[PDB]
């Protein structure tokens, strides 16, 4: 008995669900379920043994890859959405979420800059959700309150010019579109690190860098109000510059010290991360 | 030279009033 | 622990540490109150980081149960945490933190409701509910020298404070003894039967919450009333239930019509 | 003769 079955098939994924999905004796309703952040209706049902199932596209319905050098992995999640009490001021039954994952085996240096001859001089860019020591990368499951992301961004590292990475901008929301409500920005204004200037947050970035292309940073694990499902998706820009060119205030990152009450740049002059504290690192 | 990545869905648990120990 | 009961004589002192949960990042004086009511600290020991409450025994919304040998008043502690940086998130979490005094006890009616367990056989905690679980909640009137009763619900009603006037508030017993929570949705909403006695009255009602409430609590306040122990029951006295798998009200005890003015919503005597 | 009882507060751990 699996009360939750995911077929990851060629170009599309089958998961199908058991309605007595808690096995309370009640059954919920079908239209009660949907696939994804985006709420995809299901395509089937079969009352024989009260399943319901969904079959969407590997890219459809806010699914969330990430490529690693061996792999594709594809996320996403079923939704239990119960319908609202007769009397909606009372709650009955509490929202729950189901992760759904699919795993795939995957298939002259040159410069991002001056020009990309072949369809394969492409950069691939990463994040991962790694362990406190960074030694491996670790579930999406499991965070409370006072507990630490620990988020490595990276860039590809074959046959191109040696680059250095930067993050332009993180930002939280309940879907991987970050222009939705609610929303909130760990990371802005071009690399300033500005959930660790508030509160009593240790948010910044590591240093030193392991490579000039990765870029390490820690955040405090928080919730949006309002929100019953508990989840966060963090959609950030990454960006590469050439791997010895000077840092400035479009291009750094930058961490607000509280222990000193000054920010601090991963590498480059002090100077350059005057603009975080003003809120616009925006040329004139 | 840029891209957009996305992470999650990351997961919290479903108790509002937990607290350390 | 970091909490501290002081069950005096006609008032209680609490004594809360701002380090309240251990970890030394202390909360804000501000962010804790004393029960429904919301009632601000009495005092502040700095050195100590603490911060103290002291009410009469009936103030801030506490409710008493009176059991047979003891009273009990019950209270809480409220921590609702000050908005974040930016309020669309929630870096602390809220906290409701449960408060107790006993005091032994030292021909009239008394009325009480207690809740039970899932067998009825003993009295249970008003804690570790969640979603799901089912509520029994048993009335009772006490047995004087005079004669023996029938014991009826006229309404119950749950809200967030023992004031079932306020707003938000659910009536989950409504128009003299209609169990109208059992009528919609999928509850299993109901009055036991048969009765212990003829002047208990026993019902199961599934757990559910207000929308918009951080603090996670409900109070149920209900009206009792007795009849003499062998008079008919009526439109105006009366225990009946919703079956859905019979799309019918059916009473505790009586003919089966009384219940049909709880499908039209007034069981008024005009 | 009737009475309004209250019972309370309950708790909803998650
Ligand atoms: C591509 O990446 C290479 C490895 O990082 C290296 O930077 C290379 O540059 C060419 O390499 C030659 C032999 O090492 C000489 O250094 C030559 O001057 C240099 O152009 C990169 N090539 C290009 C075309 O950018």
């Amino acid at each position: 008995y699996t009360p939750v079955a995911v077929q990851c098939q060629e170009a599309q994924l089958v998961v199908t669900v058991h309605r007595d999905l808690f096995g309370t004796g009640r059954l919920i309703n079908a239209a009660d379920l949907t696939l994804g952040p985006a709420a995809c209706k299901h395509s089937s049902l079969n009352a024989a043994h009260n399943t319901v199932t969904f079959a969407a596209g590997l890219h459809e319905c806010g699914s969330v890859v990430q490529v690693t050098p061996d792999t594709l992995i594809y996320r996403t999640l079923i939704n239990y959405d119960p319908s609202p009490a007769s009397n909606p001021v009372i709650i009955r039954t509490n929202p729950a979420v189901i992760p759904i994952e699919c795993h795939y085996p995957r298939r002259p240096t040159w410069s991002p800059f001056n020009s990309a001859l072949s369809a394969e001089e492409r950069l691939v860019f990463s994040l991962r959700l790694m362990s406190d020591d960074w030694s491996t990368e670790r579930p999406f499951t499991g965070f409370q309150l006072g507990d630490i992301l620990n988020i490595q961004a990276e860039v590809s590292t074959e046959n191109h010019v040696p680059l250095r990475l930067f993050v332009d901008s993180c930002v939280a929301a309940l879907s991987p579109d970050g222009d939705s409500s609610p929303h909130y920005a760990i990371i802005d204004f071009n690399g300033c690190l500005v959930d660790g200037r508030v509160d009593d947050t240790s948010s910044a970035f590591i240093t030193p860098r392991p490579r000039e292309d990765v870029l390490r940073f820690r955040i405090d694990v928080f919730r949006f109000a309002g929100d019953n499902r508990n989840l966060i998706y963090i959609t950030c820009h990454l960006k590469v510059t050439p791997a010895d060119q000077g840092p400035d205030p479009q291009n750094k990152a930058c961490s607000f010290n509280k222990a000193r009450n000054t920010w601090v740049p991963v590498e480059g002059s002090r100077d350059v991360c005057n603009c975080c504290e003003t809120g616009n690192c925006e040329p004139p | 030279v840029a891209a957009d990545v996305v992470i999650g869905p990351v997961l919290l648990s479903a108790d509002h009033h937990h607290h350390h120990h």
